[PDB]
């Protein structure tokens, strides 16, 4: 059977795109987002001339900062910039282009070395970014060594334990699919074929009784991967229809606010995936997006990990973000937090002067010990909620 | 129209970084960038020395289809 | 979430101990873990929500049979063909998150039972 997720109401799709639209005018390097560009080009929606300026800003920022600036794009972000080039039917080229390719290849080589031949060692970033990097290079027809593919081939088998991420498995699966379709790494062809099936099975086993693969926010990338190949023996069609039901309910309940999440979902709603960047169709018609023309809440903020420990009740207007609660806590006094830019949005580097170290992140949780599925800007707490910030080791 | 730090592409008028004015890379649409023109650090094992450059590259980057050496020496004879 | 184990006492090798764990509420992944006395804890088997979302540690494969009643929030381990090493305390565990296969490690499970000890006799 095939994974077919049928078209959602054009109105519903349009309002998703309108969430992306304001970002088209935010061209500062801290806000530039190659995933937004890609998601829009693969969608049934367009922003017209704004897109061209956006791509121009991407090429200015990424090439100047990496090869020559407020900040620098990470290597993972460079990979998504490569996807953005494919979305405009471009191959990375010229002397600058060649250098960018080798920088991404160095990223993969360093992660390979960090992982080790024992395979005990962890990557400095994630297996998600490792897969994303292989995919990005493959989309531009740039080859990577079998030894590099093998790390990912291992990371995908159920009991491996490098990660337990439906997103990472889907991205891998996407990387493996590009290798297979391009006939790259022929000395790993059978293992690559088997790994794709492995990822299929593990994703179909992460399905929630509601219908989602892992989490509402894992479902988009999971669907992208599942759409790329048949799955004989399995009931892929049924699983995917159940996922649309779950997806539809989530959409109608305002689950998708975050621009990156929308950018990963929009291709699915247009029957496209990142694998369509092998043979892009840049001139396919797309609908022009036009701009879419009081209660008081108390949220408890608790940071047990820090000594002295922090528990406080913060009063904010309803619909306020966790970041909004954090900002009020700084004004009232006794709270300091630090944030770093991400394509997803603000990321919490520090709470109360403690900044997470290697393999440490500040988890956002709502009692009792339930990890939040959304970021500090995206999540809006219900009244009487306790929001906790815990330093945890990944 | 253009800051001293940035070269001005002719016709487009677009301001691109001054580096790239003569990078052998045609960065402006017209090409106005290029046409107007003009004791040692040891490597790891499992790396090559580029034939003419300082540079070291994983030995698997030999004949991988992509020039990783400035001299392109990693992609020269390239036959079994 | 509360997990309450049941069954499991004093069997001769070769076996047939059934085991049970019931939970107050619906959970994502439910699994079983055995602790040898004095030796940390070991993963035994998972079972997520759908069909054969069954994961087994290589020690128990072929005895095995983790099963899950989603209606009644209750998992089970058939544990046929028992041996010396199977003597241990068996703990039920649960987590509200369904992940990408094989959670295996502790720490990935938030809710635990008190355990049923199982003991196998050599004679
Ligand atoms: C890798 C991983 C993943 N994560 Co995290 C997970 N698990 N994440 C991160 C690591 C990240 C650390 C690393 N060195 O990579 C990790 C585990 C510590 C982080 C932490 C969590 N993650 C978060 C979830 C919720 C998000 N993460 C995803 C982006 C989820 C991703 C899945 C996905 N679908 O994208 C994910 C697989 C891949 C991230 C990536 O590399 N993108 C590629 C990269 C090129 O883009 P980037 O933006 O430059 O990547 C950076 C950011 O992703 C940032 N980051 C990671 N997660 C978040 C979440 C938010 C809300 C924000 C603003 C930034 C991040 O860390 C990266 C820098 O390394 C997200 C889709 C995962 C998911 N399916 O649940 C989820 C967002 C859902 C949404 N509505 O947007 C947490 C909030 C969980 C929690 N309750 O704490 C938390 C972020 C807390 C905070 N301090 O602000
Ligand atoms: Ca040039
Ligand atoms: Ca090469």
């Amino acid at each position: 059977e095939m994974c077919e997720i049928p078209e959602m109401d054009s109105h519903l799709v349009e309002k998703l795109g309108q969430h992306l639209l304001p970002w088209m005018d935010r061209l500062s390097l801290e806000h530039l987002n190659p995933s937004i560009y890609v998601g829009l080009r693969l969608s049934s929606l367009q922003a017209g001339t704004k897109e061209d300026l956006y791509l121009h800003s991407l090429k200015l920022g990424y090439q100047q900062c990496l090869l020559g600036c407020q900040g620098k794009p990470s290597m993972g972000q460079l990979a998504l910039y490569l996807l953005a080039l494919r979305a405009n039917c471009e191959f990375v080229r010229g002397h600058k282009g060649d250098r960018l390719v080798s920088q991404l290849k160095w990223f993969l080589e360093d992660e390979k070395r960090a992982i080790g031949h024992d395979h005990k060692g962890h990557p400095h970033t994630s297996y998600y970014q490792y897969g994303l990097g292989i995919l990005a290079l493959c989309l531009h027809q740039k080859r990577v060594h079998d030894s590099v593919v093998d790390k990912l081939l291992y990371a995908v088998e159920p009991f491996h334990q490098g990660h337990h991420s439906v997103d990472t498995a889907a991205m891998a699966g996407l990387a493996f699919t590009c290798l297979k379709r391009s006939n790259f790494n022929p000395g790993r062809r059978q293992r690559i074929t088997m790994a794709i099936r492995t990822v299929q099975e593990e994703i179909l086993k992460a399905q929630t009784p509601e219908g989602h693969f892992g989490n509402v926010y894992s479902t988009p990338l999971a669907l992208q991967f599942l759409m790329t190949s048949p799955m004989r023996g399995a009931e892929l069609g049924t699983a995917c229809l159940k996922a649309r039901v779950a997806l539809l309910a989530s959409l109608q309940d305002g689950a998708f606010q975050n621009a990156l999440m929308i950018s990963q979902l929009l291709p699915v709603l247009n029957h496209k995936t990142y694998i369509d960047l092998i043979f892009p169709d840049c001139l396919a018609p797309r609908v022009m997006l036009e701009p879419a023309a009081q209660e008081i809440i108390s949220v408890t903020l608790q940071v047990l990990s820090l000594l002295p420990p922090y528990r406080q009740s913060i009063s904010v207007l309803a619909g306020s973000t966790v970041e909004d609660v954090l900002k009020k806590a700084h004004e009232l006094g006794g709270f300091t937090y630090e944030t770093q830019a991400s394509l997803s949005g603000p990321y919490l580097t520090s709470v109360m002067g403690k900044a997470a170290g290697e393999r440490e992140f500040w988890q956002l949780l709502r009692d009792p010990n339930t990890p939040l599925l959304q970021g500090i800007a995206d999540y809006r707490p219900k009244d009487g909620e306790t929001i906790e910030l815990r330093l945890v080791s990944w | 129209s253009c800051p001293p730090t940035k070269f001005q592409c002719r016709t487009s008028g677009l301001c691109v970084p001054l580096t790239w004015r003569c990078d052998r890379d045609l960065d402006c649409s017209d090409g106005s960038d290029e046409e107007e023109c003009r004791s040692r650090l040891a490597c790891l094992a499992g790396e090559l020395r580029c034939t003419l450059s300082d540079d070291c590259i994983p030995l698997t980057w030999r004949c991988d289809g992509h020039p990783d050496c400035p001299d392109s020496s990693d992609e020269l004879g390239c036959g079994t | 979430l509360q997990l309450v184990e049941s069954g499991g006492g004093l069997v001769q090798a070769g076996g047939s101990l059934r085991l049970s764990c019931t939970a107050s509420g619906r959970t994502g992944t439910m699994g079983w873990f055995r602790q040898g006395p004095g030796k940390e804890r070991e993963f035994v088997a998972s079972h997520k929500w759908v069909a054969g979302s069954t994961y087994y540690a290589d020690s128990v494969k072929g005895r095995f049979t983790i099963s899950r009643d989603n209606a009644k929030n209750t998992l089970y381990l058939q544990m046929n063909s028992l041996k010396s090493e199977d003597t241990a305390v068996y703990y039920c565990a649960a987590s509200s998150q369904i992940f990408y296969g094989a959670t295996t490690s502790i720490k990935d499970f938030n809710s635990w039972g008190k355990g049923t000890r199982v003991t196998v006799s050599s004679h």
